[PDB]
């Protein structure tokens, strides 16, 4: 932020101020999400639905 | 002494024949013999005639 500036040669009023800016870091980090569905073949070829598909 | 069979051994190879060798013959007959069904899932349910008055 800026500020209000005098004219003095030697009072506090009259120095122009000094200021930052700053950076920060967001992270995206991959993790997994998984599951195994086992089925017997037999089942799997006597079923009237196609099992594999569901 | 004599160089015998012993003696030339490492040099008198054998040899290999196949008159005698031969895979397993197939000898199952009820599928080439009765009646087959195809069946399309594990149970067959076959109505009969039990009783009659």
């Amino acid at each position: 932020h800026a500020k209000w500036v005098g004219e003095s040669a030697t009072a506090p009023e009259g120095v122009k101020p000094t200021a930052k800016a700053t950076w920060a870091n967001k992270t995206l980090v991959a993790e997994e999400l998984a599951v195994i569905l086992p089925i017997h073949e037999n089942v799997l070829a006597d079923a009237t639905e196609d099992l594999l598909a569901e | 002494a004599d160089t015998n069979r012993t003696d030339a051994a490492a040099l008198i190879q054998e040899a290999y024949s196949d008159v005698f060798l031969d895979s397993v013959s197939e000898t199952a007959k009820v599928i080439g013999t009765f009646p087959v069904y195809n069946m399309g899932t594990k149970t067959t349910n076959l109505p009969v005639l039990s009783t009659f008055p």
